[PDB]
RNA sequence: CAUUGGAGAGUUUGAUCCUGGCUCAGGACGAACGCUGGCGGCGUGCUUAACACAUGCAAGUCGAACGGAAAGGCCCUUGGGGUGCUCGAGUGGCGAACGGGUGAGUAACACGUGAGUAACCUGCCCUUGACUUUGGGAUAACUUCAGGAAACUGGGGCUAAUACCGGAUAGGAGCUCCUGCUGCAUGGUGGGGGUUGGAAAGUUUCGGCGGUUGGGGAUGGACUCGCGGCUUAUCAGCUUGUUGGUGGGGUAGUGGCUUACCAAGGCUUUGACGGGUAGCCGGCCUGAGAGGGUGACCGGCCACAUUGGGACUGAGAUACGGCCCAGACUCCUACGGGAGGCAGCAGUGGGGAAUAUUGCACAAUGGGCGGAAGCCUGAUGCAGCAACGCCGCGUGCGGGAUGACGGCCUUCGGGUUGUAAACCGCUUUCGCCUGUGACGAAGCGUGAGUGACGGUAAUGGGUAAAGAAGCACCGGCUAACUACGUGCCAGCAGCCGCGGUGAUACGUAGGGUGCGAGCGUUGUCCGGAUUUAUUGGGCGUAAAGGGCUCGUAGGUGGUUGAUCGCGUCGGAAGUGUAAUCUUGGGGCUUAACCCUGAGCGUGCUUUCGAUACGGGUUGACUUGAGGAAGGUAGGG
RNA sequence: AAACUCAAAGGAAUUACACACCGCCCGUCAAGUCAUGAAAGUUGGUAACACCCGAAGCCGGUGGCCUAACCGUUGUGGGGGAGCCGUCGAAG
């Protein structure tokens, strides 16, 4: 299936192990799943400071 | 064989037993032919309620008590009515008695030394 | 087997099987003897065979090789056949 | 599991004095923050939620326990708001506050959780202990000379004790005549609005 | 002769109303993930691979049945006394069919509920009536020999019993004949007679403990039956031991259960047969209710134990830790042949988004054996692990304007963070340190003694305001707004939509809001959805009247007499275990949780009433309907 | 029917259009993407059927071989057992 990759920033590439959750992207026909940031190979969005948990960004001291 | 035994109930570290009648093959906490009494040992002078008529009927029909139930029947006097033996038959002592309304009426009126030890604690803050 | 109780049990089960099989085969032989006497139509031979077979059925029921109800059923069949032969 | 932040901010947001008087609530007509003076729409949810939050921050009760109180009141027979306010008043910290041995409900919670109190002979350090009728709350004998206790003993005469409690101030003894009625709880929220809120 | 209970919002248009779908606010979970994480109480924890399993343990016990003496133990010049307790191995008894696990199979009398067995069996236990008589032959152990790598196997000799086998004696066991009272057809039962028969065991420390057989009781099981709960007609025919009959056989027992013979049945559009899925239920979640979803823990029933089949032993067997055969696997082998089955507990690999310790104790309760002391118990009681759920508590409390700095905003006035801080005075729950220290045991043990949990809970003292706050959101629904950056880019979104240079919608910051040891996201279910409408909808034009009629099953029925009492209604009895749930009391410091009384258990069976209505039976009436006679219109 | 796709489609009415006739709107063809049908064939799976063979086992026979208890006319017989055959029978 096709999965959206949310957040500004992206590292995952060919043969990268990912966790895929539900979630529709309305302005994208045929995309019904999203990739969970911060799990398996995909990593959290770099410069997050708000809604960090939804993008897998660890809290910064 | 049909047994008169204890069925465990309650919380962890807080057992309450049901003196029940079931056959040996049945699991401990399972369906019982009849519930005869209850036994709360966690409480002070353990509570021991045994239905005398039913326990006499089951003893006379041939149910075999477990040692615990034998102790309870000794305390309730049923183990003497059936299989007559010289035993003290120490019918349960009551687990004492508190009250609330009498204490409230006693203190509402207590007044005196209530506010009196009260101005004594006034002198205490002075001492404080 | 993995339990020494169970090894003891398989040994005793074999022993009891030998005993029970012998008794049941004897019962079958006696009943067959009575049936062949009845088919031959003799009266004295059928009577003697019926007595023997009924006694042995009761003996086996007492020994526990067969149930008392099974012994009673087979005895009833034998006695009814003998009565029909006499009539 | 306990609100430790400022209470004047909550009182200003809710528009009413949650506790006390003659304080920074001279800035009352507007909630805290940069956007305080603007005109408000105030939907029905807004209104209801305001009443519920007023009760919650007045009594120092969080949402799960307040909800539990709501189902208990709803199950109970009689007016749901009356029963809910009765429960919240039957809380032990509120009992100490109403009897006047504490300056505020937060101070009452402090002393109760620290165990300076006896309930009819038995020590209780649970602020949410629901006091029953004909109960006798007593100050712990070791802690009969606390500074907050002596301040309350100096000030209680000004404070008004409700009809459902009898207090032996100097003795530290709160006799519960009966569990209070709606006419006895001071009217400062809309329990009917709270009940309507918990139905959407 | 009143109720405890029902909320919407956005979106079709230029605008409107209706219809209508979509989306959202709620609740929930055996959940997972992200960020974060202090404690305690009570629960819960492989939902996927019924996938393959290393290792330990999970079923033994009895010397008061027996020969005995391989250990320990007493008495003796090292062996010797089996001598006493004790005691491996062996016979013998009982248990091993329970407890524990799993949900693969099963759409079926499997389960729920209620009945029937005049078609049933039931060890141990209770009760009652008779008895416990007389003989005999072996054998394991041991000993010797042979074979085998092993597993072990086969001879010779020898030995005891409550092991095994003759006999006698015993009804309510077979057959048969009278006779009393009777049922529901087969029949049940009381009494008498004839005839043929069926048992047993001894042992002891003399306190015991046992044996056989009738009859009842209790307990447990078995079968049969009425009713009830999935989907599919793009499955229409199914069946030949199939349906019934008679004789025999078999079984605890009825029965095509089996067999021979005879007959041609049996089931099905009210859905047989076939396909799909599934263990069922008490319950759980949701809901105003009616319903809808579900079958984790706990409890009841069923099924299964490597796959398939089979019997044996037994009172009792899907025989989990039994046996036999076959298949697939793993292991040992000297190549001849052997051994094994974690869906027991813990654990490993594997699969997976995902689920724990190779723990302690038999102290308590329950179970097995023993006369008993006692032994066994991965049942159970506990502890470990995980915010997985629920509940409770803490991270401070009072005072403090001079409204301080600093951030952020600004109209450069100030505003805001904010009594917030600073500062002052207090308190010590939890954590940390230290002391005291249980209940559970009215148990057990002849006594002495005896708590796994456990120095645990609880509690005294001490420390410092300290060791203890995060997460989501802020355009509308929806509680909460501004600045800066970006410029249809980066991105956001559940829907409407936002971003094209003034973005309250992206990113950050200040401020705020909702929650809080949690907070969000995802998945799934119910709600909202009256959006399958029985409660509770509709079909002229919005989706929806068959093209039309005839007519089969079915549904439905004008007035009235009589009667039945099936529906319906009202009592009574039985049942609906417990837990859950509602509610009254009580206990845990409160709560969660736990105990206890009641209700509920919405039904079913039995029985007694009522007869208005529905229906059955039966009889009337003519108004509905049809017919006769006469009249009569018409591109039928 | 289903996959898939849209967040409308629609009814009546007001002033098939409302960006308002320089409106709206239909279908081939060309390009890309997604889901689906047909298809010589090809590759699996499940549930059975008819035959052949048929282990264990129970049952039914047979048993010349082996047999301590029973009976003997004490040369044995009775009864049993190994073995063997037959039906059924998993698997193949
Ligand atoms: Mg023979
Ligand atoms: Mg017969
Ligand atoms: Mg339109
Ligand atoms: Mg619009
Ligand atoms: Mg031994
Ligand atoms: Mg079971
Ligand atoms: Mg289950
Ligand atoms: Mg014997
Ligand atoms: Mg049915
Ligand atoms: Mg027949
Ligand atoms: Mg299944
Ligand atoms: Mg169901
Ligand atoms: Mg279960
Ligand atoms: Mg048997
Ligand atoms: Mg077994
Ligand atoms: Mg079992
Ligand atoms: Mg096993
Ligand atoms: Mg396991
Ligand atoms: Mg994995
Ligand atoms: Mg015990
Ligand atoms: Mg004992
Ligand atoms: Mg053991
Ligand atoms: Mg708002
Ligand atoms: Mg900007
Ligand atoms: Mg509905
Ligand atoms: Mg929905
Ligand atoms: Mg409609
Ligand atoms: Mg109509
Ligand atoms: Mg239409
Ligand atoms: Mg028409
Ligand atoms: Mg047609
Ligand atoms: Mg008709
Ligand atoms: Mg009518
Ligand atoms: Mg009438
Ligand atoms: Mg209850
Ligand atoms: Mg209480
Ligand atoms: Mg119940
Ligand atoms: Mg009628
Ligand atoms: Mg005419
Ligand atoms: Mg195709
Ligand atoms: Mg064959
Ligand atoms: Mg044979
Ligand atoms: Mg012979
Ligand atoms: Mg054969
Ligand atoms: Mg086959």
């Amino acid at each position: 299936v096709t999965a959206y990759i949310p957040g500004v920033g992206h590292n995952l590439q060919e043969h990268s192990m990912v966790l895929v959750r539900g979630g529709r992207v309305k302005d994208l026909p045929g995309v019904r799943y999203k990739i969970v940031r911060g799990s398996l190979d995909t990593q959290g969005v770099k410069g997050r400071k708000q809604a960090r948990s939804r993008y897998g960004a660890k809290k910064e001291k | 064989a049909t047994k008169i035994r204890l069925k465990r109930l309650g919380k962890i570290r807080t057992p309450h037993y049901r003196v029940v009648v079931m056959d040996s093959r049945a699991k401990r906490d399972g369906r019982a032919i009849e519930e005869i009494g209850q036994y709360h040992p966690k409480a002070d002078p353990s509570v021991i309620v045994i239905d005398s008529e039913r326990v006499q009927y089951w003893l006379g029909v041939g149910a075999q008590p477990t040692e615990a139930v034998v102790a309870l029947l000794k305390r309730t006097g049923d183990w003497q009515k059936f299989t007559g033996d010289t035993s003290p038959s120490g019918v349960k002592p009551q687990p004492e008695r508190p009250n609330k309304d009498d204490l409230f009426n006693a203190a509402l009126a207590e007044a005196d030394e209530a506010p009196r030890e009260a101005i004594t604690k006034k002198s205490e803050g002075a001492a404080a | 087997p993995n339990i020494k109780s169970q090894i003891k049990r398989v040994k005793t089960n074999e022993k009891s099987r030998q005993r029970n099989k012998a008794v049941k085969s004897a019962l079958r032989t006696y009943v067959r003897n009575f049936r062949r006497a009845a088919e031959a139509g003799d009266v004295e031979a059928a009577t003697k065979a019926a007595r023997v077979a009924n006694r042995q059925l009761d003996k086996a029921a007492s020994k526990g090789v067969i149930h008392k109800n099974q012994a009673a059923n087979r005895k009833s069949a034998i006695s009814k056949k003998l009565n029909s032969l006499a009539a | 599991a306990r609100y430790t932040g400022p209470l004047t901010k909550k009182s200003r947001r809710l528009g009413t004095d949650l506790v006390g008087n003659d304080k920074s609530f001279e800035r009352r007509p507007y909630p805290p923050g940069v956007h305080g003076r603007g005109r408000t729409k105030d939907s029905e949810y807004s209104l209801q939620l305001r009443e519920k939050q007023k009760a919650r921050y007045a009594y120092g009760v969080l949402e799960k326990q307040f909800r539990r109180y709501y189902e208990e009141a709803d199950r109970a027979q009689g007016k749901t708001g009356d029963v809910l306010l009765q429960i919240l008043e039957s809380r032990l910290d509120n009992v100490v506050y109403r009897a006047g041995l504490a300056a505020t409900r937060r101070q009452a919670r402090q002393m109760v959780s620290h165990g300076h109190f006896l309930v009819n002979g038995k020590k209780v350090n649970i602020p949410s202990y629901r006091v029953s009728t004909h109960d006798i709350i007593d100050v712990r004998e070791k802690s009969k000379d606390l500074p907050p206790i002596v301040i309350a003993r100096e000030t209680f005469e000004t404070r008004d004790v409700p009809a459902w409690l009898e207090v032996r101030p100097n003795k530290g003894r709160i006799l519960v005549h009966q569990l209070p009625t709606r006419d006895q709880i001071v009217i400062d929220v809309n329990e009917q609005a709270i009940v309507e809120l918990y139905s959407k």
